[PDB]
């Protein structure tokens, strides 16, 4: 059903200046329903002029991705290890092994990364507070995008690292991401500043309540220890395991120079093929709004994301908020549904 | 507090 097949976006430079308008856009399309979409940025736009001025860039905390499974479901362990440089990472990603395999096409490297992910532990040096845009860049700046989320930041004084700031990831060969929704099951933006590609898996919304019930059916223990256990980003669940269930999914390869947006409740996971860089953050339409006061969140630990919804439910759904803060607002999400700013194209 | 990779 390509009503829920990831969809890609080629925008105008006009177009391309209004980010929420674009995004509303897209939902206009469809594009929310495959969870996942690619937007290609119009040729003329760059956020860096070149990216040779930040070697000396450090990487504060690059974690080790020890992988232990079988028959196409593993968990992944994260090993903290001593910061080091954006150079350093480099020379170790380039290196001769940890560098890509020979290949010729994208189904053969997907082959190998699911084959040797439990060998060989990579390192990702991931969540990295920072940016590699310029400040004079207006369009698309991950740093500012402008969108509703703000109010956590402008009206309740809150700022959450990663979720309304701008994190870096440095990708070598078979660094992985695993199933995951975002923080709160907001929006998530991902521009792929330079280096090799970054393969993406996705769940439509719609079907998400599957893929957990299928998670949940083979890590019992970790289901009953946690109301949420797949945020904590550990559980790798191949796609051979996904078509045997009937789950479905779609996948993607994001180039450099290309943006991936994840829509609210939209599971996704996937690999980075060789050394790369990527910016990325969370946002925030109205259609989120309901998502973020429905979103079931992590039990077993303390440091985790909670945003208070009273901010949004007060400004936006008024005349719901008593009715939302006595626990009886009994909305029911319909995830085909545009975010009300797309009736514009409707 | 903050997004991690977990
Ligand atoms: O960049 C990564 O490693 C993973 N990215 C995401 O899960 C995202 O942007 O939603
Ligand atoms: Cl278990
Ligand atoms: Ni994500
Ligand atoms: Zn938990």
């Amino acid at each position: 059903n390509p009503s829920a097949r990831i969809m890609t976006f080629y925008p105008t430079m006009e177009e391309f200046r209004n980010f929420s308008r674009y995004i509303a856009y897209i939902e206009s399309q469809g594009a929310h329903r495959a969870g996942l979409a690619k937007v290609v940025p119009p040729k003329e736009w760059k956020p860096r002029a070149s990216y040779d001025d930040i070697d000396d860039l450090v990487i504060p905390a690059p974690i080790q991705q020890l992988v232990t499974g079988q028959s196409g479901l593993f968990t992944q362990y994260n090993i903290q290890k001593k910061a080091m440089t954006v150079r350093e990472f480099r020379k170790i990603a380039n290196s001769d092994k940890y560098c890509t395999p020979r290949y010729s096409e994208f189904e053969e490297l997907e082959r190998k990364y699911w084959k040797n992910l439990t060998f060989n532990p990579p390192i990702y040096g991931a969540d990295v507070n920072g940016t590699l845009y310029e400040k004079h860049v207006d369009e698309w700046n991950i740093g500012r995008l402008r969108t509703i989320l703000d109010l956590v930041e402008k009206e309740s004084g809150i700022t959450i690292e990663g979720v309304n700031t701008p994190y870096l990831y440095f990708g070598m060969w078979k660094t992985s991401f695993a199933w995951h929704t975002e923080d709160m099951d907001l929006y998530s933006i991902n521009y792929l500043h330079f280096g090799e590609p970054k393969s993406w898996y996705s769940v439509p919304p719609e079907h998400g309540k599957r893929l957990e019930r299928l998670a949940k059916g083979f890590f019992p223990g970790s289901a009953q220890s946690c109301e949420a256990f797949l945020r904590h980003k550990m559980t790798l669940i191949s796609p051979l395991m996904l078509k045997k269930y009937g789950i479905p999914f779609d996948k993607v390869t994001q180039e450099a120079g290309e943006f991936m947006i994840t829509f609210p409740y939209g599971y996704h996971a996937g690999f980075n093929h060789g050394f790369n860089c990527a910016e990325s953050t969370n946002f925030a339409t109205r259609r989120w709004i309901e998502y973020g006061k429905q979103a079931v969140l992590c039990s077993c630990r303390k440091d985790m994301v909670k945003i208070s919804m009273d901010v949004f439910v007060r400004k936006f759904q008024p005349e719901r908020y008593k009715l939302w803060k006595a626990g009886k607002d009994n909305t029911v999400i319909d995830h085909t549904l545009p975010t009300p700013e797309a009736a514009e194209f409707l | 507090a903050r997004k991690s990779a977990g």
